């Protein structure tokens, strides 16, 4: 049983999205569903649920038509809406399946996640720029390479070296905000017998934007 | 209503060793269950109903407790116990989680591996440059850094960024980028980068001049 | 006694093969009896329906011709009863049990066509009664009428066939199985002395009887509510709480059904015309509430569905509780034929939602739904007022078939039958014969 | 006439001291009945376990699955012949005749010799069931505190007793109208009248329930999804199949008393040739259940496999025989342990049988050989121990596949008709008049 | 409750198809399902029968891997596959949900139908010209206009007038084949009130191209 | 396997008539059941296990039979029975149709309404040209068409089609279209479809021109 909510992304403040979560593995009535979101490092926190006949939809001690919860048994999926959305809504937003055991009910098993920005920013492709080793340092054992994916919104991205065949001593940094646009940092180890004689790329990807970009790292003439 | 408090806020422990983690509520709790949680993945059931274990999970792991105070607890505690634990409950409306209680490996303290970088050529072709320092693989976490630009130093502009723990070997990261303006840093010379770690009396500098 | 046991031990399940096959026949006929009585029950609430069409403009005039068919069928009923067989009065139930204890006659040549046909009549015009009344009347007669017409000697087939007979009709009214032999070692069988019913006789006469009602009334049950969600364990103690209610309630109602036995033969004396004249004007006064508010009327079968599905607001449910405790009672009590079985299980449902409404929105956290606390206290009032609750519980069991929900119902059941003890109330069936029985000395 | 008015007014009226005490009997077997449950898993776990320490060595390890359960047989043989002669066998037949008062109910014995003795015959895995153990132990139980609270009367005495013995029953298949259905259909006493206050028995057999699912919920023992429906013009083929239940059923009650004695020759009465025997066939059993294991256990995991049509009609015809050997062995020998479960499987086994000859001989009926594994599932219950009632109810408090009411309720009829017939015996009625005339002989 | 088969059109002899039905509205385990077809102007021949669990799959007599008849309860679908196709197939296939009264099964609820065409010809989508009067229309109570449908290949189309919303009044003729070709006409009589004074629009459908044709009707210029 | 033969393979009778079809069955089956195909919809299940009606199937209907002889009976029919009726036995395998009889309705007469159709100028610019001619509505299903260019007889490339009876008036109807190379049409001025029908001895004629 696998649990895929898709439906995320960016929406400006005072709008309104439908998030959209689809079910498989197991005959999806018989279940109270629910809906929990995480809001960016910070605790978990109880949206709503419904259980299978609809009959009841329960929501948290939160003001009106702010969620509308509701279930396809059909197609197997069930919806969530925001409507007036702020800031506080951005967040990261999980399905899940209702169970129990001696009867005070647990959250059984979660969807991978779908992330919701409510933010009045736009969408904005990043420049990738690589960060080679300086003419003043010594060629070493190990040799730190780079690049920086500067300026876009929203999130993610995806930055992965040599078509991840370079997958070992990576580290990508989490990116920041700052006047609007965010900023991040990948960076690879190689060992001083591989670089400059192979070729090192970096791949970056920011889908919000159409971006998909390769920056050859070179040494310094 | 209830609101679950977890007591080890984050926390350290050697593998193969015993932890124990805290939950008080504010009113009366009955059963509560515990979800583990591994860094940009599913948060996962662990423990239910004051105690049991789920299919799948190692016999090490238990929990205990009654009506304001539970906890969870390894017994020989491991690598993959690398996670977050959140306890949650649900014997009152409406039901509610704690904070959660990070649990993170202690190790064999570590000096930082310092890279320093210089403003791509292709940035400064469009009137920005940033140069960027790496701090790589070191533990524990307390870290301070430091630029000096033409020797002088400098704190506004800056973004630090650190990672979380690793897979790999339990070390830290993070990267320092100052950011300042192609007229602002081509009229400097000298960009140096300080890091002052627990395992040094004098702070490592890496730096590089644009001569 | 060491050695006669022995000499019982070895001669033990061993029903003479005589009994046996005519156990084979009473169930065979009072299968087909039981089918066609209802098919009977059904035409005329048809022609009854049909003939609100006929008139179907002058709502004053139509509310006339529904009182007026409930009023002509119920007089029809009650003179049958009064005139050619007092004895098929009121449900049938206790007659049989007197029967088997041998302290009342089985008139088969009198009761099998008063019955029948009487019961057609206030079953037809819609009065609040049930099924099993005559059928496990009818069905016992079936059992003596053919121990007579086969001259068969001996304690053993006396009682033996009157009692598979009394079960194939319980059964065939319900399609139960087994119910209705549950139904015959819980209240039947003479309770105080041991009695020689032969257990595998009454069975091979339930399913005969079972497989004739099923050879007509196939491919539809009477309840289809649908397979009800679980019940936590967390979730039981309320259970035993709804079980409380019952129990207070259910002498309470048993006090009632009595004494309205009597405030009723003060309004005819004991007087034939007094009494039918009673007669349609209660019946009447039920078809014709079987129109301005249906579910206050008939068996109460049909609103079983609709309530437990939790279509029924929490108005529109005290009303049609109140409003049909007051036509049980009058309907019952008024001793027309009929059984009071069916209109408690419609009582108890209608109960149980009520309270299954109050407790899903006192406990958000237990994840309820009122469905299965209207499936618990179906069978509850079947505890509390009759006494039987093993029969109740498989009853409501074979006919709702939600056995997830085996512990709430048995937890509903008992506290009923505790609580409608330590209330000094007793066995609605029971206190019928003691009464019926005390007035057969106090006239000496 | 004035005494019945005077009787029926006061029914169903039973002491407030009675009830109190049938909770506290019913919350007693409930937790007694769960412990031993939790102890056969364990011990099974161990042999299990103790298997792949030795994984290669195919004859060391052939070995060390005999040599245990041999062990533990042992260890229960003997348990039984030493402190508790009486707790032998099934256990049923025992609290019969303490209904009857014919029969000691030595608690301060056999709750204990039962109990850990049973452990060991079912830890190793021999072919007996739950029932054994638990029906007795109940009604002990029950003897147990009407002794404890010296409790007066004939009332009492006897509906403690019953209730005991049907919490016990119930938890043991988590079946709480097949153990009331049982006391009123096999443990009263049959032919006298008896003041067994049914209200009574039933407030125990729900705090038994109740305690069995505090530990056990989540999980049945028998697991066959909802099975098709059966049209009218099937009935009959369920009818034949009773009949062939009707006239085994006699016949294994032969062999299972004809065995009774085979098997006391091979040791006089001797405690020390019975206890060699005994890990001897325990261990054949232990050893049974790695090269074949559908052919030792009680038999609760090869009823879904069977059921869902999933052994050849080969595999089915050797898994039959080779439990016959094996029920009537580990029975007959006297161990401790009931005969129901293993009588389950054996009816369902057969019914899977006919139900694949019937599927493949009438393909306009479209049939599913899996009703008819249901249909007979209770139907060895039925002619071997001639108790259909409770067996049809026992069935279906397990399988859940009501819509099969019909066809279970003619095949176990036709089974108690032609076991009769064919001059059967209640086999557990034929065990208390066994032991009951070598009282006086 | 309704089940909807498709797949067929167009096979070279000797070839093979996956036609698929498709149902919803009653739970779709539960039930045998079966295919029937009908050759063109002939009576009915079961094809096979296939149980809920996929245990049993029976078919009539008939070759080796001639049809294998499948099915699939995660997507509530049945599926009829034919091989080396003679021209006896040429036929409509219904698929249809099993059931019986006193026991002898029955087909409860047949399907729509699909068309098998077992041809060397060619998929052609029709051409479709307006049948309105010539000028010297003598416009009495009502008006009859219709719709040409011409060339195309294989069976069948739709014509509906106005999506339908026009209904009483119409006819639709069977189809003539004019040496490898289809061509059929359908009339539709309004009040002559109505016309031209409002629209009269035909809706030509040939699913074997997958192709919708709307032509309204114009009085001549 | 059981060959089903059914009786009547078409039969004609006028609403208020008492009808019977009949299956026939080469060994014995019981409970047959039956089909009503109406134009163009599918099968319906009617009449099954040999006299029990599918739900909201008219009263009229009844069923019996039994051995080798089984009917199915309208009893007075109606217009909107005009169907074709199959019986089906699954008493022996693999189960079995009948050829099915197709019931036919009489009614009063009814004249055709004859509407006649120029190539439309679309048609024109792919070099063909069709004249069309719908005779609708009319009883009995007799009819004779005839195509007159310029008076004279013309039998080269007309192609006539049909409809089934109505299911609800009982009335048939029928097309003619004549087919043209593009000047072949052009070629001509007055065209005429001339319609001959029981209705009436003189021959409707209808017509357009060119010019
Ligand atoms: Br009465
Ligand atoms: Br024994």
């Amino acid at each position: 049983v696998r649990l895929l909510e898709s439906g995320g992304g960016l929406v400006q403040p005072g709008g309104s999205l439908k998030l959209s979560c689809a079910a498989s593995g197991f005959d999806y009535s018989r279940y109270w569903m629910s809906w929990v979101r995480q809001a960016p490092g910070k605790g978990l926190k109880w949206i709503g649920e419904i259980n299978p006949v609809s009959s009841t939809i329960n929501y948290t001690p939160s003001l009106k038509d702010k969620f509308i919860i509701s279930r396809d048994n059909a197609k197997d999926t069930l919806y969530l809406q925001i409507s007036k959305v702020r800031s506080e809504d951005t967040a990261l937003y999980y399905c899940a399946r209702l169970y129990y055991g001696y009867g005070y009910w647990y959250f059984d098993v979660w969807g991978a996640g779908t992330t919701v920005t409510v933010s009045s920013a736009k969408t904005t492709p990043p420049s990738v720029y690589p960060l080679a080793p300086g003419s003043a340092a010594a060629a070493a054992s190990m040799v730190t390479l780079g690049c920086l994916v500067k300026g876009y919104f929203p999130e993610p991205v995806t930055v992965t070296w040599n078509s991840g065949s370079l997958a070992a001593g990576v580290h990508t940094f989490p990116a920041v905000l700052q006047a609007a646009l965010y900023t991040l940092s990948s960076s690879v180890t190689v060992p001083s017998s591989s670089w400059p004689s192979e070729t090192v790329t970096c791949n970056v990807a920011h889908p919000a934007s159409s971006t998909k970009v390769d920056k050859k790292i070179v040494p310094r003439a | 209503d209830i609101v679950l408090t977890q007591s080890p806020a984050i926390m350290s422990a050697a593998p193969g060793d015993k932890v124990t983690m805290t939950c008080s509520a504010s009113s009366s709790v009955s059963y509560i269950h515990w979800y583990q949680q591994k860094s940009g993945t599913s948060p996962k059931r662990w423990i239910y109903d004051t105690s049991k274990l789920t299919s799948g999970v190692p016999v090490r792991f238990s929990g205990s407790g009654s009506g304001t105070s539970y906890s969870l607890t390894i017994n020989t505690m491991e690598a993959e116990d690398a996670a977050t634990y959140y306890c949650q409950q649900w014997s009152s409306h409406p039901q509610t989680f704690g904070g959660g209680t990070k649990l993170e490996i202690l190790r064999a303290d570590a000096a930082p591996t310092v890279s320093i970088f210089p403003p791509s050529s292709e940035q400064l072709t469009s009137g920005g440059a940033s140069v960027v320092c790496f701090l790589n693989n070191f533990y524990p976490k307390d870290i301070n850094v430091k630029w000096k630009i033409d020797g002088s130093e400098r704190q506004n502009g800056v973004l630090n960024s650190w990672t979380d723990q690793d897979s790999k070997d339990s070390t830290y990261s993070m990267s320092s980028t100052l950011t300042l303006t192609k007229d602002e840093y081509e009229r400097h010379n000298s960009y140096t980068c300080e890091a002052t770690h627990k395992t040094s009396t004098s702070p490592i500098v890496k730096s590089f001049n644009r001569a | 006694r060491r050695r006669q046991l022995i000499r019982q031990l070895l001669e033990r399940d061993k029903t003479p093969l005589a009994i046996l096959f005519m156990a084979a026949v009473v169930g065979t006929l009072v299968g087909l009896a039981a089918v066609a009585f209802d098919k009977g029950v059904a035409w005329l609430q048809n022609q009854r329906m049909g003939a609100l069409v006929h008139t179907a403009d002058n709502y004053p005039l139509l509310l006339t011709v529904a009182f007026l068919c409930s009023a002509v069928l119920a007089m029809f009923g009650y003179f049958l009863v009064r005139k050619y067989a007092p004895e098929a009065g009121g449900s049938g139930i206790p007659e049989i049990e007197g029967a088997l204890e041998d302290q009342r006659p089985v008139r088969w040549w009198r009761v099998l066509p008063v019955k029948f046909f009487g019961g057609l009549g206030t079953l037809g015009g819609g009065m609040v009664l049930g099924r099993e009344g005559p059928t496990v009347q009818i069905g016992g007669n079936i059992g003596r009428m053919v121990l007579d017409i086969f001259r068969l000697k001996g304690d053993e087939a006396r009682h033996t066939l009157l009692a598979t007979g009394a079960a194939a009709g319980l059964a065939a009214a319900f399609n139960a199985p087994l119910a209705g032999i549950l139904f015959i070692i819980e209240e039947m069988r003479p309770q105080f002395r041991y009695t020689l019913i032969s257990i595998k006789a009454v069975f091979i006469g339930v399913i005969m009887s079972t497989i004739m009602y099923r050879i007509f009334n196939h491919e539809v049950a009477l309840i289809d509510v649908g397979k009800l969600s679980d019940a936590p364990l967390n979730t039981l103690w309320l259970y035993l709480i709804l079980g409380i209610i019952f129990g207070i309630f259910g002498p309470i109602f048993n006090k009632w059904v009595l004494g309205m036995q009597d405030l009723l033969h003060r309004v005819h004396g004991g007087n034939i015309t007094k009494w039918v004249l009673m007669g349609g004007a209660i019946g009447g006064l039920c078809g014709l509430l079987g129109f301005v508010a249906p579910a206050t009327s008939g068996g109460g079968f049909n609103l079983i569905p609709i309530a437990t599905a939790g279509n029924f607001s929490m108005g529109m449910l005290v009303f049609i509780f109140v409003a049909r405790v007051i036509t049980t009672l009058l309907c019952f009590s008024s001793g027309a034929p009929g059984g009071i079985f069916a209109p408690m299980l419609a009582l108890g449902t209608v109960l149980g939602t009520a309270f299954g409404m109050v407790a899903v929105e006192l406990f958000p956290q237990y994840h309820l739904e009122a469905g299965t606390f209207a499936i618990a206290g179906m069978g509850a009032l079947l505890a509390a007022s009759i006494r039987a609750p093993l029969t109740g519980i498989i009853l409501v069991l074979e006919m709702t078939d939600n056995y997830q929900l085996i512990l709430p119902m048995i937890i509903t059941g008992l506290g009923a039958t505790l609580l409608a003890q330590f209330t000094g109330g007793k066995p609605l069936h029971s206190a019928i014969l003691a009464r019926t029985l005390a007035k057969q000395e106090a006239e000496q």
